[PDB]
Formats: structure tokens, sequence, C-alpha cells
């Protein structure tokens, strides 16, 4: 896991990743506040979630008004099983579609992340002569030796 | 005016003031539920989800747990509300929903949701009675009731949780 990030140039620059780790986080947000709502509505029935749907109680009420008061907008007793749904499922359909786009259309997420915008600039560390950017190019690795080679002489 | 409450002032947003006992009426978070089917919960096969123990010899409590029947019942004034004759089982999940009391010093016997007892140092030991935080025992003789003795319907469910839910807002105030 760590070795395909290094190879294709530091997976956090490549935004299905980006997106995937969205949906993992927003899960744990969900049932985070999900299990804490029906829990603070459980003396009231609230946790007979398929009665709630059918026939509304004052355990579903509160508990639409609760996010409502809090943050403006919220679900029904069924359709937060939906954003819950979604939330899980999208976390791995975004990672398969950003492994598959790797070393197939982007062999380097960085270069892609400094092309679309994605990359803050920092100060420069070090600066490298003309004769130092040839010197310092390196060699793609190769095969190992596969031979122990005497040095006498 | 039968209306439950009334706007504390003229600006948008503000709060509704109760006309009433909010308790009785059904206001804030003593509110319930006014238009839930007033039909009982079924089982897969139909049957009556929530019923007395005592309709279903299947149930019984599990062995080395008290049963809480003929124990008294504290209420938030540390009054004695009464006894407890009965408890209620949901039979699609096997859980204890309801207890039946018997009131102490009167005729009526009512419902308790289990939500809102707990047990004296929370069941470790003890268990000599049970401990009711949201009313006082006064407030025990108004908590409705059901139509029938042998099952309850959703409307009851929600009206009697309701009742308790208020409580801790409403138990302590001269608002009635
Ligand atoms: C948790 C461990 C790490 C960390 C590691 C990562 C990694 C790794 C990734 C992110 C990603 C994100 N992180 Mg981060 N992140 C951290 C701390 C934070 C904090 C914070 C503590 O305040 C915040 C607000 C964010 C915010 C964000 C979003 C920009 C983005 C999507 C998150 C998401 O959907 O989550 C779940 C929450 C929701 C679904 C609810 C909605 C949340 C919205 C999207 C947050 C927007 C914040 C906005 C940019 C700033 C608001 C303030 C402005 C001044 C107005 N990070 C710490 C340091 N974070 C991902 C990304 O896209 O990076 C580019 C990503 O790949
Ligand atoms: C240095 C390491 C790299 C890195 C390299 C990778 C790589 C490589 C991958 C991820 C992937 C993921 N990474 Mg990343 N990742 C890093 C940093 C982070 C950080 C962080 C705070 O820094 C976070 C939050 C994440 C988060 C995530 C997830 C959003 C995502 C996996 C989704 C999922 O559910 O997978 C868990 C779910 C599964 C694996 C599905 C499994 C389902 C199957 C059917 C189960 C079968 C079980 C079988 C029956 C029994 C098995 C028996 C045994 C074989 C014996 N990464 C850095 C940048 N990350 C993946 C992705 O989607 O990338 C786009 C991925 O491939
Ligand atoms: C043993 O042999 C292997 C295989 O050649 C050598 O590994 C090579 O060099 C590594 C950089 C690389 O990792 C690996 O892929 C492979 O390319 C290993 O280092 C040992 O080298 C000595 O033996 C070599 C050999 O292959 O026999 C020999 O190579 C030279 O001689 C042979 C025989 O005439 C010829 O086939 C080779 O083409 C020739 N190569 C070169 C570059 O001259 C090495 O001699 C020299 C000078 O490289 C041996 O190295 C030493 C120091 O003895
Ligand atoms: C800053 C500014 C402009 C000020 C202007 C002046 C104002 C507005 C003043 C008013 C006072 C105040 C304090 C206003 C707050 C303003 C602010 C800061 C608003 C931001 C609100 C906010 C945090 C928005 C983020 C929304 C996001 C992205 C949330 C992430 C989670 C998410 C995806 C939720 C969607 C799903 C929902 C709706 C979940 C809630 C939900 C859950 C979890 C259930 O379990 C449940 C069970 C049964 C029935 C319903 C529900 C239900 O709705
Ligand atoms: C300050 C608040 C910020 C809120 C937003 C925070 C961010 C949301 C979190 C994670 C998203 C992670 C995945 C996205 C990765 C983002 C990186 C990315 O790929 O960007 C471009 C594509 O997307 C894009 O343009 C389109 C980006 C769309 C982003 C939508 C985010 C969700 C909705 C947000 C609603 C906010 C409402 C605020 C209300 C108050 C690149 O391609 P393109 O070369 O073509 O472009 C170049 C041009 O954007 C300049 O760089
Ligand atoms: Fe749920």
């Amino acid at each position: 896991t760590s070795a395909f990030s290094i190879r294709y140039g530091n997976l956090y620059y490549n935004p299905f990743h980006a997106l995937s780790i969205a949906f993992l986080y927003g899960s744990a947000v969900l049932f985070a506040m999900h299990g804490a709502t029906i829990l603070a509505v459980a003396r009231m029935g609230g946790e007979r979630e398929i009665e709630q749907i059918t026939d509304r109680g004052t355990a579903a009420e509160r508990s639409m008004l609760f996010w409502r008061w809090c943050m403006g907008f919220n679900a029904t007793m069924e359709s937060i099983h939906r954003w819950a749904w979604w939330f899980a499922v999208l976390t791995t359909f975004t990672g398969g579609i950003g492994i598959l786009l790797t070393g197939t259309v982007v062999d380097n997420w960085y270069l892609w992340g400094v092309k679309h915008g994605l990359v803050a600039p920092y100060p420069a560390q070090n600066q490298l002569t003309p004769e130092q950017q040839d010197l310092l190019r390196g060699r793609y690795q190769g095969t190992a030796p596969d031979s122990f080679p005497s040095y006498v002489v | 005016s039968d209306v439950k409450f009334v706007p504390a002032d003229n600006y948008n947003g503000s709060p509704i003031i109760p006309t009433g006992n909010p308790m009785i009426d059904g206001v804030g978070p003593a509110s319930w539920a006014e238009d839930r089917r007033d039909e009982p919960d079924l089982t897969y096969h139909g049957s009556h989800k929530i019923v007395p123990m005592r309709l279903d010899p299947t149930f019984s409590i599990a062995k080395g747990d008290p049963d809480p029947r003929g124990l008294p019942v504290i209420a938030a004034d540390k009054q004695v509300a009464g006894t407890v004759v009965e408890l209620w089982v949901n039979r699609s999940e096997p859980q204890v929903s309801y207890y039946e009391v018997q009131l102490a010093s009167g005729e009526r016997r009512v419902l308790l949701p289990t939500g809102y007892v707990q047990w004296p140092n929370f069941g470790l030991w003890g268990n000599d009675k049970l401990l009711v935080k949201s009313i006082t025992a006064a407030q025990f003789a108004n908590v409705p009731a059901t139509k029938r003795d042998d099952q309850i319907t959703l409307l009851e469910e929600d009206k009697i949780c309701a009742y308790y839910a208020g409580g801790h807002m409403y138990a302590f105030a001269e608002r009635s």
C-alpha cells in the first residue's frame, strides 16, 4: 500500500482517492450522528425504526427537529438510511475508479496535481546548477546482480 | 379557546407558551404524534406485538435476574408511586417494554416505559426498588390510559412515552 503510493507519485493527489476518503470519513460522521440520534430517542421507541417509518411517532419527529434546529435541514427516518447507504457504497466505488486510473491514465499524481492546480507552492528548499541537474539524474531501477563478483586483480 | 399554546410575542421565530398544563395537553417535550394510527402493532404472523406477559407463557424472567413484580416504584419526589403488578413484553424482539404499576393510594393501574425506570446501583446489587426520576408520584395518577388491558395501540404508546418525556422539563414547574 505504501509502495503503490510511492510508485505512482503520492496517492493523496489522486482525486478519486480524495473523494473515497471524503466518503470514508462521512460514513463515520453519519453513523456517529445516526447512532447517537436513535439512542437519544430510544426511550421513546425511536429504535423501532420500521414502525417509525410506517407510522411516524414523536421519536421520529424529535429526531427530525433536532437536526433541523441544529444545522437547518433534516432527513427522515427512512431517508437517513439512504444517506448511510450511499456514503458507504461511494467509498469503495470512487476508490475503485481511482485505482483503475492509476498507472493507466496517470503515472504521477503529484504532477497531475500540478497540472490541474492542486499543489500549494512552498519556497524552494534547494536549487540545482545545470551541472547537478545532469549529475543527479539517477537511473531507473533494473535487475539485481545474478553473480557474486570477485575483485581479485 | 381550546388551543394548546400561544406565541410568546409577534416576532418571527419566537417560542410558543402553553396555555394549560403542558404534560396533559402535550406541548414541547411533552407532546406526541397526534395523528399516529390508533391500532396495535403486529408480529410477522399478525399477533399483537406488545402484550402483558401473562398472555404469553413462552416468556419468563432470565434465571438469576430479579423479577421486578411487587417492588415499589420511587418517583422523582422520592414518594412511593406504586408497585409493579405486571410486565409487558415485545414479542418480535424479546424484551420488557413496559412495567405496569398498581398505584399507591389510588385505584388505578398505569403503564411505565422501561426507558424511564432505573435500578438502584444500576442493577449491579440491591435491586429492592425501582426509581422513576422523571415525574412525581402525584403526576403518576395522570399517566394516559390504554383502552384495553390486554393490548396497546401505537397512539397509546406515543402518548405514554411523551408523558414521561415531558417530565424532565415540566414535573417541578408551576406551569400546570
Ligand atoms: C483527519 C486526519 C487529518 C486529515 C486528513 C485528510 C485526508 C487524507 C483527506 C482529507 C480530506 C478533507 N479534509 Mg482533512 N484531515 C485533517 C483535518 C481536517 C479538518 C479539521 C480537523 O478541522 C477539516 C475541516 C478537514 C477538511 C477536509 C476536507 C477539505 C476534505 C473532505 C473531508 C470530508 O468529507 O470529511 C467528512 C465530512 C463530511 C462529509 C462533511 C462535510 C465536510 C466539508 C467538506 C468540510 C469543508 C471544510 C472547508 C474546506 C473549510 C471550512 C472553513 C472555511 C474557512 C470556510 N480536514 C487531519 C489533519 N483530510 C480529503 C480531501 O479531499 O483532501 C483534498 C482527503 O483526501
Ligand atoms: C502511504 C499510503 C498511501 C495510501 C495508499 C492507498 C492505496 C494503495 C489504496 C488506498 C485506498 C484507500 N485509502 Mg489511502 N493511502 C494513504 C493515506 C490515506 C489516509 C490518510 C489519513 O492519510 C486515509 C484516510 C486513507 C483512506 C483510504 C480509503 C478511503 C481507501 C479504501 C476504501 C476502503 O473501504 O477500503 C477498504 C475496503 C476494501 C479493501 C474492500 C474489500 C472487499 C472484499 C470483498 C473483502 C474480501 C474479504 C474475503 C472474503 C476474506 C479475506 C481472507 C484473507 C485473504 C485471508 N488513505 C497514503 C497516501 N490508499 C484504496 C483506494 O480505493 O484507493 C483509491 C487503495 O487501494
Ligand atoms: C556478475 O555478473 C553479473 C551479471 O552481469 C553482474 O551484474 C551486472 O551488473 C549490475 C550493475 C546489474 O545489477 C546486473 O543487472 C548486471 O547487469 C555482477 O555485477 C557480476 O559482474 C561481474 O561479472 C560480469 C559478468 O556478467 O560476467 C562482468 O561483466 C562483463 O563481462 C561479461 C563476460 O565477458 C560480459 O558478458 C558483460 O557484458 C561484461 N559487462 C561489462 C559492463 O563489462 C563484470 O565485469 C564488468 C567490467 O562489469 C563483473 O564485474 C566485476 C567487478 O567483476
Ligand atoms: C455564518 C452565517 C452565514 C451566519 C448567519 C446567521 C445565522 C444563520 C444565524 C443562526 C444561528 C446559527 C447558529 C446558525 C448556524 C449557521 C451554520 C454555521 C450552519 C452550518 C450547518 C452545517 C454544519 C452544515 C453542514 C452540513 C453537512 C455537510 C453535514 C454532514 C452530514 C450529512 C451529510 C447529513 C445529511 C443527512 C442528515 C440530514 C442527517 C441528520 C439526521 C440524522 C443523523 C438521523 O439520525 C435522523 C433520524 C431520523 C430522522 C432524521 C434524521 C436526520 O435528519
Ligand atoms: C471554503 C469552502 C470550500 C468547500 C469545498 C471543499 C472541497 C470539498 C472536499 C473534498 C473534495 C475532494 C475531491 C475533489 C478534488 C479537488 C481537486 C480537483 O480535482 O480539482 C479540479 C476538478 O474539480 C473541480 O474543478 C470542481 C470542484 C467541485 C467541488 C465540489 C465540492 C463539493 C460541494 C462544495 C459546496 C460548497 C458550498 C458552500 C456553501 C456555503 C481539477 O480539474 P480542472 O483542471 O478541470 O480544474 C482546475 C481548477 O479547479 C483549478 O485548480
Ligand atoms: Fe437506524
